[PDB]
């Protein structure tokens, strides 16, 4: 909400308001940004905590959504998703978990990662083949760096490939201040042990851990939260 | 009115908390949950982002159909809503959706309701069901504070493998019976009909290791079908004691 | 009927049927690699057959092949059908003036040695030099609705980004126009320039796998 709202807003506010300035310069706006990186930053609910700051309309789209049991569906999907989205009021489409779906095996027998690559792809095919892309992006972020889709270099596709590193100090300290900015916060946590224990855990276990610190806090006599609940927290899931 | 609608309201307040006894910590964790929330809404609301959701309750059954038992007398009494999961899996699909929208309605109605789904381990039918049924729980139309916990005996496990790391949390188990801890819930059978109170509890649930809930439950249940059936006015152990062991060791066998 | 520009040095032919497309393609018919799937028991006869057949029954018909280096034990059986397929579709009595289509990969051993006989790939032609005079050609002719600083050179641009394409390259001066408007000015400093050049040049260097 807080580290990350110029190159949202901006960049979901330029298509539509600076016109002007695309016809006076003949400059066409990015489109695809890719929030990947390592996890613990929390990608899929604070993205999707902004996605409702972002103050536009929204729609959500998940793994299991396009994934169907029937053949065909995906493609009826992503021309719903053009139909809504493109001929619709302009909402905001945030899909995640896209480099388990980006396998290129050479074997080409028994894969079903590479239908998901032919309705993916083929929204690609949407997308590169379709010129006409100023009307509502596709934003999407990965987990891992492990298989990483050669074919997304494009101005319409993931172009702004935003790297996220391990949440250390400075970023566990930003994504938690901003998970944690509104909320009763006493003058005495320091966030340095506690913001050190937080090892392979994503933001929704982040959150789990504030969940378990408040979970405490109505026995602990206190009703504002402490330093060393967030890592009672920590040891207390794991 | 369906009879699903005229039934699903819960009311006979049964098993209550006087069985706690051996998971004592889980049955807090899913207890703190269930009564703090409603109970104390405003230092949950100041204390910080927002209450516990719920917790799930898989793996042996146990001393199942208790533990919801003890969650509906220890209500406020405000009964909630319950759903069987038998509900799900019927002929004619295409009516889970306006069901599982019609309790969201009568929860609207009552209030912002507690919703409960008892035993879920009852392909498109199924997947319209859980697919929906995630777009209805998990969904911020109805409420997303009142009640969500699963108690099953089989989790189906299709898609928590990724739908897991959310808004559901605390993977824990349901129960497991213990030496000491039987003696509870004979002491919620002594709510039964009159048996002599002079039979200690303890030597009854001394000659019966590792017996879960459901086998202590066939021990009150068979009991009182040979105890109705020996045509007499009390109930002794020294004439249905056979019917005891009988009901211990010959379901020990296998069970 | 089919055409071959592969080249040994360098990947992004795909970005070359995206130059072609973008500057005169007139006709869509797109066909991606991920749909020879095959996951059932094998009929990619009848796909060929259907999806050819209403590339017969409509005019508007030119296609674009890409990825082929992952898609090339049975693994290689399905190719000889899907081969034999097509040998079935432009040598047959077929209307060959009314098909079109242009095969892409990504590196020179995988270039399917079956593919590389003649009937299915007719005319080859190995890219060592990436039309260093059609790039120039292409950024004198694409360099007009962009504006930049007076002091300009096409040469050095041309020089530093070369290998893919000259689409390419109007990709990284359109890549620098999409700086300088986030620099809210129309002429600005080439160091900026330099660093479109560079670091998104050789950000494509690095991530053109």
């Amino acid at each position: 909400l807080d580290k990350q709202i110029q190159e949202l807003v901006e960049a979901i506010v330029l298509p539509m308001n600076h016109k002007e300035k695309f016809e006076n310069l003949g400059i066409q706006p990015p489109k695809g940004v890719l929030m990947y990186g390592p996890p613990g930053t929390g990608k899929t609910l604070l993205a999707r905590a902004c996605a409702a700051q972002t103050k536009a309309t929204f729609l959500k789209l998940a793994g299991p959504q396009l994934v169907q049991m029937f053949i065909g569906d995906g493609a009826k999907l992503v021309r719903d998703a053009f139909a809504l989205a493109k001929e619709k009021a302009p909402s905001i489409i945030f899909i995640d978990e896209l480099d388990a779906i980006g396998t290129k095996r050479f074997d080409s027998e028994k894969a079903g990662d590479r239908e998901v690559q032919r309705t993916m792809l083929e929204l690609l095919n949407q997308l590169d083949g379709f010129q006409p892309n100023t009307q509502v992006k596709v934003i999407a972020a990965t987990n891992r760096v492990d298989i990483l889709d050669p074919a997304l270099l494009r101005s319409g596709r993931l172009d702004r490939k935003i790297e996220f590193p391990m949440p250390n100090e400075e970023a566990r300290a930003r994504i938690m201040q901003i998970h944690s900015r509104k909320m009763n916060v006493s003058p005495d946590v320091n966030y340095e042990e506690l913001a050190r224990c937080t090892d392979d855990f994503n933001g929704a276990q982040c959150k789990a851990v504030c969940v378990e610190a408040g979970m405490i806090a109505l026995r602990r006599g206190a009703t504002e939260l402490t330093h060393e609940d967030y890592m009672e927290g920590i040891l207390e899931v794991q | 009115d369906p009879t699903v609608t005229m039934m699903q309201v819960e009311e006979k307040p049964d098993v209550t908390y006087s069985d706690v006894g051996g998971c004592k910590e889980q049955i807090e964790k899913l207890r703190e949950v269930v009564e703090t929330p409603l109970l104390h809404p405003e230092r949950f609301v100041n204390l910080g982002i927002e209450p516990p959701k719920g917790v799930l309750l898989f793996g042996p059954p146990g001393t199942g159909k208790t533990l919801c038992a003890r969650a509906v007398a220890n209500r406020t009494d405000a009964c909630f809503i319950r759903v069987i999961g038998s509900e799900l899996v019927q002929k004619y699909v295409g009516e889970g959706a306006r069901m599982v929208r019609e309790l969201f309605e009568m929860a609207r109605t009552k209030k912002a309701c507690l919703i409960f789904f008892d035993e879920i381990d009852a392909d498109n039918e199924v997947q319209r069901t859980m697919l929906e049924l995630i777009n209805q729980l998990d969904g911020f139309d109805p409420r997303g504070n009142i009640k969500v916990l699963m108690a099953t005996n089989r989790p189906d496990t299709l898609d928590p493998a990724l739908m897991r790391p959310g808004r559901l949390d605390r993977k824990i188990e349901f129960s497991l019976p213990d030496l000491e801890g039987r003696t509870h819930i004979f002491k919620i059978h002594a709510r039964s009909m009159s048996v002599e109170r002079d039979i200690r509890f303890e030597l009854l649930a001394r000659l019966c290791p590792n017996s879960t809930g459901a086998e202590i439950r066939s021990v009150c249940t068979e009991a009182g079908m040979f105890a109705i059936r020996a045509r007499r006015k009390i109930a002794t152990e020294k004439d249905f004691l056979e019917a005891v062991n009988k009901v211990i060791k010959s379901y020990a066998k296998f069970s | 009927k089919g055409c071959l520009l592969y080249g040994p040095p360098g990947t992004g032919k795909t970005l070359l049927a995206r130059a072609v497309a973008s500057q005169l393609d007139c006709n869509f018919l797109k066909v991606v690699s991920s749909s020879i799937v095959d996951k059932y028991i094998g009929e990619s006869a009848r796909l060929i057959r259907e999806m050819f057949n209403y590339a017969r029954d409509h005019q508007p018909c030119i296609i674009f092949m890409d990825e082929i280096d992952a898609i090339g034990t049975s693994a290689d059986r399905e190719i000889q059908r899907t081969l034999m397929e097509l040998l079935n579709q432009m040598d047959g009595f077929d209307t060959l003036h009314r098909v079109k289509m242009i095969m892409a990969t990504n590196r020179p051993d995988t270039l399917d040695p079956a593919l590389l006989r003649p009937g299915r790939l007719d005319r080859k032609i190995h890219i060592d030099l990436p039309n260093e005079q059609a790039r120039l050609d292409i950024l004198k002719i694409h360099a007009g609705p962009i504006t930049k600083h007076g002091e300009i050179d096409y040469e050095a641009i041309v020089k530093l980004s070369d290998g893919f394409n000259g689409a390419d390259l109007r990709n990284v001066c359109t890549e620098a126009g999409m700086f300088a408007i986030r620099a809210d000015h129309d002429f600005v400093v080439q160091e900026d320039f330099m660093k479109a050049v560079r670091k998104v040049a050789d950000s494509k260097k690095l991530e053109s796998k």
